[PDB]
């Protein structure tokens, strides 16, 4: 991608462009997934501060006690939601989350499905598939996917695959400005805060709060920021 | 070829600079030990002098912010916070001394011909590779993996990459022993390192005496402690 | 650059001309320099002593000292607030001019150029761009240079360069004059420079009052 917009062009102040294609493909990976991630992100932030609290917590959820999901969401914003959930709740998400990551960086998996050099490199972006032969043969059939599990995605162009991935691109560095404006305005600062946006975090990057082993951390209170 | 390979290592560590030594410690024969051999001995006691140094700044981090172990071991008797200093000076006396004795062990078994010659290498004096270390494969009973790379996943690089990682090393020890002396002289003397003014207290015992300020006698071994 | 003024000449007093050429490119560099630097001190006494005190200090300039910018622009004439200065701050500058001087004078840095005469001899008055390959390669690219930082003389005929080479010696000149009738006139003394002018540090030349590690000189109240 050369460049989306005719009136922009290549803005690398750093100059980490022209380098070695490897730390490029690493780099255009980098900013497809951070896009991503912030876009998943800022729409799960809204859903939270909109009020999205699900009908469920029954039969022993929280592990023999019972603790209602609306407990959880009546703390706030998705900060404080982030805060009250279980740690074994909050190590199995960032285990299924690793799980799935480990699987996409997989260079067997991607070299079965037709792919290029991985961590990402050639053709980035790109979430091997869970099906078929020599991949998940111990049960688990996996009947849905990743990317398209219902199939809207069936039949695409090269150029309109190409314009959708550009389209995604600008979609994702403009949430990844708006999911880290929504956070800071959480955190006060940014421009027209408004719209309450209840408190927020000690930073946001605490991860995992209230835990056992590793969690005795009193640093989260200064080093600035 | 001695001085040759001398200024081409200088060159490629920094082009600007180039060759310095206004000591002409390169032209000294040592112990009447012609040049090759001093300028072996030169190398090699500058590599061993940088990857201590990275070394000991790693673990004066580790030290000064708290990183124990866990527990039983050594970790115990030092106290919660005394700053990289004094964290050897509470740990016991056979503990620095078989440490020492350990490095002392690494230290024979880098120039022990019988290892060296293992692998195919003779000594960095007497015409080898300086800061090369011989795996393991000499040594009565085997050893598990080897202390260069124990998980050899370096076995893939080629030589030119192996030789700016040499670079590399020499710049990152030369700046490393730079940083350390730097912890170790605002330790000692105030205002000497502006930047690390007020962040390192103070230490009254010596540096040089490893014994010095010695640590307790107490007997961590549990289960058949007959070692009283 | 035989005469500028055709009314001149070449004015050597001294008798320092007619010399060695590694003293003629010392002593021209030496002038050129000087003149740079005067132009420079020129422009910032009148900015010093008119007040243009900068909008900053907004946190981690001088915290824990608890000093604003505003503070140390108070403080009368352009020497007092040199004088004014923290210890930092002044060796923090000095490192920067200092390593700027050792750029200037780099050997490699300048062949490789396409200059000579690593003394600062020849091609007098050069000072060697902070880019492209062999020099300042770790990190720091370094955008902007040292002179012609946006490009503005990025076309120039050699009799254009000659001319302007010619109008930065003899500016430099005057300006020189100007600094030193103007310290002259802060300190009393000279024809006629009152224009209020504030007070006077002792010489200007100390570099280093109140700092730590051989300043305990008192000696700063003499020498006539
Ligand atoms: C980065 C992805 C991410 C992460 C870490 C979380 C994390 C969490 N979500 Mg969540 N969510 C996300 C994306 C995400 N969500 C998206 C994309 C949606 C759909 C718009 C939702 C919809 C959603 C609902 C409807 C609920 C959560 C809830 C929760 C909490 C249990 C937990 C803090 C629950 C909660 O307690 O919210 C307050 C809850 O009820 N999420
Ligand atoms: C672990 C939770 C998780 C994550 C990370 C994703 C991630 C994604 N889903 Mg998804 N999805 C999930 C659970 C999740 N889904 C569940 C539980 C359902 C059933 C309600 C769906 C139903 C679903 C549909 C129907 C679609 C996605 C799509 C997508 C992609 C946009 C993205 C890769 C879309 C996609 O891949 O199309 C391009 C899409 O159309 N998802
Ligand atoms: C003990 C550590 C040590 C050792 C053995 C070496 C060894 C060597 N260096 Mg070296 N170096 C070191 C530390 C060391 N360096 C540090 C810390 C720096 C960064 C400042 C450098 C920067 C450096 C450069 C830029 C170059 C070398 C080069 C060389 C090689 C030839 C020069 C020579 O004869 O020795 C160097 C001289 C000595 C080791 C002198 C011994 C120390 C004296 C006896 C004590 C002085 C103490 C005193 C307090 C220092 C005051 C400092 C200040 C006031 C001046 C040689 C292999 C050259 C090279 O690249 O060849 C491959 C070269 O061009 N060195
Ligand atoms: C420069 C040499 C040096 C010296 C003399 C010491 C001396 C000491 N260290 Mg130490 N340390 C060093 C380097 C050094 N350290 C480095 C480089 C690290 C970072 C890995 C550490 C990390 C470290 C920890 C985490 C702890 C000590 C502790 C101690 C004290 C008890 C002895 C002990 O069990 O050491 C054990 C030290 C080591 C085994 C590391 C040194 C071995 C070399 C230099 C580095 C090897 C790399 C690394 C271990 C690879 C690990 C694999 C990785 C997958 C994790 C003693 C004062 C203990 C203590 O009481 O703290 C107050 C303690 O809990 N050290
Ligand atoms: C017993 C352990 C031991 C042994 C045998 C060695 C052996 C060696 N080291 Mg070494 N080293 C060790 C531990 C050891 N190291 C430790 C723990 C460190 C710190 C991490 C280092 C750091 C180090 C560096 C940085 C360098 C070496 C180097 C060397 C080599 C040459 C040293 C030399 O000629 O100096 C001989 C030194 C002595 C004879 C003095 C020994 C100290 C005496 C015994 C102290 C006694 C004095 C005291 C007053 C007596 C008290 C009692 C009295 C009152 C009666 C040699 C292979 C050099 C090298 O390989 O360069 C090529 C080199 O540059 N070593
Ligand atoms: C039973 C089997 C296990 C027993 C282990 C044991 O007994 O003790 C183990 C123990 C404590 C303990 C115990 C427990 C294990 C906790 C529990 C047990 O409890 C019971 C049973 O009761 C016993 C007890 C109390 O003991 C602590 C172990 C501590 C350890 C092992 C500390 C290493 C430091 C390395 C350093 C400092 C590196 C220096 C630096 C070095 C060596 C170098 O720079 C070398 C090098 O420069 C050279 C020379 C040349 C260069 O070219 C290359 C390089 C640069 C590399
Ligand atoms: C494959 C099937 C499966 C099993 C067998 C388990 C293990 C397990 C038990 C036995 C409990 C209940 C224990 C109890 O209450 O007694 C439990 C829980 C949670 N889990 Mg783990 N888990 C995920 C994370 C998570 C969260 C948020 C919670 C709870 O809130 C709840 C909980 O422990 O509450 C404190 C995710 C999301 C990525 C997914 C998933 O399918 O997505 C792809 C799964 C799947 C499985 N989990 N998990
Ligand atoms: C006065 C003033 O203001 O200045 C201040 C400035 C400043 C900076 C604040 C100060 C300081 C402190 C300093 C200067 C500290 C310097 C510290 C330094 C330089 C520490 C090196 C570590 C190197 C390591 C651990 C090596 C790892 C090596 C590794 C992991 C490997 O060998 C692996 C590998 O290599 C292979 C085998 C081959 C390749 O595949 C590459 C990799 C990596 C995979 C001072 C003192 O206060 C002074
Ligand atoms: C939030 C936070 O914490 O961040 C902090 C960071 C920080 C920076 C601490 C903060 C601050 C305050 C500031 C702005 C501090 C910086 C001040 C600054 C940057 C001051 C420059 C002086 C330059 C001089 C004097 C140059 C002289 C150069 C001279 C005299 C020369 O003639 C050079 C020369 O080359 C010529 C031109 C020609 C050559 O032939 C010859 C030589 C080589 C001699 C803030 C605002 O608080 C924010
Ligand atoms: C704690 C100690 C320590 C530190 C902190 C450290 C730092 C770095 C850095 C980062 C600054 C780099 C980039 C780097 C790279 C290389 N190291 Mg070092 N290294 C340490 C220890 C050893 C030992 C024991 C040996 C060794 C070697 C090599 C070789 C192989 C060259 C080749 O095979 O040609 C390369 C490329 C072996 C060798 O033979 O060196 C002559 C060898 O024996 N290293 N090393
Ligand atoms: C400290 C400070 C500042 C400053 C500063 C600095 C660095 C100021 C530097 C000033 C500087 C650089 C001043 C050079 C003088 C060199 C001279 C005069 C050489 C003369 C040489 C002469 C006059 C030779 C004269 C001859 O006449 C003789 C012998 C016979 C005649 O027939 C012929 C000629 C003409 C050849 C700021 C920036 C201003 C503000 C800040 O806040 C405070």
């Amino acid at each position: 991608a050369k460049k989306l917009n005719p009136t922009v062009g290549l803005w690398d102040p750093l100059g980490i462009a022209e380098t070695s294609p490897e730390t490029i493909g690493w780099f255009r990976h980098a900013e497809i997934k951070h896009g991503r991630v912030a876009m998943a992100a800022f729409v799960g932030y809204c859903v939270q501060s909109n009020g999205i609290h699900f009908p469920w917590n029954i039969q022993g959820w929280q592990g023999t006690p019972v603790v209602s999901f609306a407990d959880i969401a009546a703390a706030g914003g998705p900060a404080d939601q982030w805060d009250a959930l279980s740690t074994p709740a909050k190590l199995q998400i960032l285990g299924v989350i690793g799980f799935l990551e480990m699987w996409s960086e997989t260079s067997v998996v991607l070299k079965a499905d037709g792919q290029e050099h991985y961590v990402r490199g050639g053709k980035p972006g790109y979430f091997p598939k869970l099906s078929r032969s020599d991949e998940m043969a111990f049960p688990h059939p996996v009947p849905l996917n990743l990317w398209d599990p219902f199939g809207f995605t069936s039949k695409m162009t090269p150029e309109r695959k190409e314009k959708a991935l550009l389209a995604e691109v600008n979609n994702g560095r403009l949430a990844m400005i708006g999911i880290f404006g929504m956070i800071s305005a959480s955190k006060g600062l940014q421009v027209p805060g408004l719209d309450t946006v209840g408190i927020k975090p000690y930073a946001g990057e605490v991860m995992a709060p209230f835990a056992a082993g590793d969690a005795s951390l009193p640093f989260v209170s200064g080093m600035l920021e | 070829s001695a001085k040759a390979d001398l200024e081409a290592f200088a060159k490629e560590c920094n082009p600007v600079v180039g060759y310095w030594d206004p000591l002409g410690l390169a032209d000294l024969p040592l112990w009447g030990q012609d040049q090759d051999a001093v300028i072996g001995w030169l190398r090699h006691s500058e590599i061993k002098h940088g990857r201590i140094a990275m070394a000991g700044f790693v673990g004066y981090i580790a030290h000064a912010n708290g990183f124990r172990f866990g527990g039983i071991g050594p970790q115990n008797v030092v106290p919660e916070g005394a700053s990289a200093p004094e964290v050897w000076d509470s740990i016991p006396f056979l503990a620095k001394l078989q440490i020492i004795g350990a490095i002392g062990v690494l230290e024979h078994i880098s120039e022990d011909k019988n290892f060296l010659a293992a692998d195919g290498m003779k000594h960095y004096m007497r015409g080898g590779k300086p800061g090369y270390f011989p795996t393991f494969s000499a040594n009565v009973h085997p050893m598990p993996l080897n202390l260069f790379d124990p998980f050899k996943w370096s076995k893939n690089a080629s030589p030119e990459k192996k030789a700016k990682g040499l670079v590399t090393e020499t710049n990152n020890g030369r700046l490393a022993m730079l940083g350390l002396f730097g912890f170790l002289s605002e330790s000692k003397i105030p205002g000497s390192v502006p930047a690390l003014s007020g962040i390192i207290p103070s230490y009254d015992g010596d540096y040089m005496q490893p014994f010095l300020p010695t640590g307790p006698d107490t007997s961590l071994w549990t289960i058949g402690n007959l070692w009283a």
